[PDB]
RNA sequence: AAAUUAUAUUAUAUUAUA
RNA sequence: AAUCAAAAUUUAUUAUUUAUAUUAAAUAUGUAUGUGUAGAUAAAAUA
């Protein structure tokens, strides 16, 4: 039997890496402002 | 899904963007 | 050369090319 | 013009998938994020 | 705006160019790579 | 929901408080 | 393109740190979880 999920999710925020997922989200953001930026144009 | 969080947060305005 | 037209071809969901179509 | 219609189709269902993401990002440079 | 293009045996290069230019535009925009992973 | 990219090993840390 | 001694650079004093080892009481009740810093590198499937 798995876990349930909200013990999933809180166990993710609670032992992953921090600065991976910092970088990975900054730099989805950036990537969203250059699509939007390229639409824009 | 961490940026599908923050769009009951937009404002009505643009919300419909593209 | 009865008609000349442009259609779009796609390759793949990241590429669509144009190409020549001709009756 | 059909060919064209379905690049059209596609470019609007990528785009509409992902409206989520695009309205956060363009709300995030708009400033308009109620916290 | 020729009378001439308007007949569809004839084609404006040009113009092919121009709309062939837009479908690298929509590819541009299709090199992007909007899912989560989080 | 598969292929495994995954390094992995063990130990330590703070004005106890001077 | 118009200069000159920060730690070019050496030495010392109530005093500023981080480390160096010193360094202890305490069961009346309730109790205390980090990032990193390190050495050579010879296990692996909740997405």
């Amino acid at each position: 039997r798995e876990l349930p999920r909200d013990v999933k999710q809180e166990l993710q925020s609670f032992v992953a890496d921090a600065a991976t997922t910092l970088e990975s989200r900054v730099k989805y953001l950036k990537e969203l402002d250059t699509m939007n930026q390229r639409m824009k144009d | 899904r961490w940026a599908a969080k923050f769009y009951g947060q937009v404002t009505f305005g643009p919300r419909n963007y593209p | 050369i009865v008609a000349y037209d442009m259609r779009v071809v796609k390759f793949s969901p990241k590429d669509h090319r144009q190409w020549i179509y001709c009756v | 013009k059909r060919s064209q219609a379905k690049l059209r189709f596609r470019i609007r269902q990528r785009l509409l998938k992902f409206q989520r993401q695009l309205a956060v990002a363009n709300a995030i440079a708009s400033r308009s994020v109620l916290y | 705006l020729t009378p001439l293009e308007k007949q569809e045996w004839y084609i404006d290069e040009k113009l092919v160019k121009s709309e062939a230019a837009k479908v690298d535009l929509m590819n541009e925009l299709s090199r992007f790579e909007l899912k989560d992973f989080d």
